[PDB]
């Protein structure tokens, strides 16, 4: 999971 | 006159930008998983019946460029239009390769009096991206 | 006679105004994930905000961060519908 | 085990983002008399949702200003339904 | 599982915030028109059986008051909450009587986290104020 | 007619  | 109508000969357009690569010196992180969604589009928008173009990698000038040029086709056939942005963002903004663009900019173009074929029927945008940099902690339930 | 300008238009984000978004390396962004598999399930069926709404109850209840720093673990996401539509939308005549 | 701290929220705005909104001195707002209306009509029907597409309908093709102004003479207005909402809502 | 559940023994409140006069320092014109709203929203959710109040000339300060205090009510048995802000505006902010106030600091008062008793239920905002001073023309069809 |  990773942020944009 | 509730529902639009969506029996013209073409369902319309289904424009995918995937911006995966971006520059170094803009701060932005690769975007790992984004093809992934990029090929689950292109298919579902297939089923749908959409003319779907996937584009990657677009710097802001690119992405101004394509959206313009879309805006200019003739849509008198087409029911509708559909765009998805797949990249970077914050409020109101969406990241080209090599830097931010407006969101306002780019829809502009389909504004009721900029496109006229398709005025009276209805433009999607769907966008993946960050709007800001706040986390929602949740609740239990 | 006339029409507004911004009329017609609907914008489907993947997160409230504000807050990241979350994308798995893996299996794609949340949003996406969920949005193409409810137009898979129900585009022959429901209007399209009803799927959007599927769409919102799906990111909503089914994902949660998974991170080893604390800071951006357990965390959450809603969607945002904003729409601008004068009619409803379904994908099938 | 969680839901989002800002989901079950729908803002029903009268007017697109950046935009003026109407009210008649007489009539009352364009949003709210056309709000209204759909409500009496519907709300024993139709999902909430779908009220408020009517009600984006009615604002947008019903109602055109009419000023001395030229500047505000002649003007239009969208509504702009913003929903974090995750399910369907009927109030019957 | 798609339908928010709304036999609770109550629908819920119905807030009504009805700001017409305006104090000279914010330099807003009277509202002409919004008792008629105001009326009228009254009988429409009268009629779809919530417990409406009616609250008129609010400043600034009196609405965050106003908001604190309703989300720190028990609504363990309404099915849902509603609150209708009639005022001026601009983009992101509505006006109390004495000047601006943001929305975001009205409605996190409901946040899940924040509102227990209304954790799952639905959260309607209805909003008539401008949202900046932008005219939409048309175009016609 | 007015504005808000």
């Amino acid at each position: 999971d990773e942020v944009x | 006159d509730n529902s639009y109508k969506m029996d013209y000969p073409e369902m319309g357009l289904c424009i995918i930008i995937n911006n995966k690569n971006f520059h170094k010196s803009t701060g932005m992180t690769s975007r790992s998983g984004t093809d992934v969604d990029a090929a689950n589009l292109r298919e579902t928008f297939r089923n749908l019946k959409y003319e779907v173009r996937n584009k990657n990698d677009l710097t802001r000038e690119e992405i101004v460029e394509l959206m313009r040029d879309v805006s200019k086709e003739d849509h008198s056939k087409r029911s509708s239009f559909v765009c998805v942005l797949l990249s970077h963002g914050e409020e109101g903004i969406i990241f080209g390769t090599n830097g931010p663009v407006d969101l306002k900019k780019i829809t502009n173009f389909f504004r009721g009096d900029r496109c006229r074929s398709l005025t009276g029927k209805p433009k999607l945008f769907i966008i993946q991206a960050c709007r800001g940099t706040e986390l929602d902690c949740g609740i239990e339930t | 006679h006339k029409i507004p300008v911004e009329a017609d238009f609907l914008y489907a984000y993947s997160t409230a105004p504000g807050y990241y978004s979350w994308r798995n390396s893996k299996d794609g962004s949340w949003f996406i994930q969920s949005l193409c598999a409810m137009l898979k399930q129900y585009a022959d069926k429901l209007e399209f905000m009803h799927i959007l709404t599927r769409v919102n109850r799906k990111v909503a209840t089914e994902f949660e961060s998974f991170s080893f720093d604390a800071t951006f673990h357990a965390k959450k996401q809603i969607p945002c519908i904003v729409s601008m539509l004068t009619k409803e939308l379904y994908f099938y005549h």
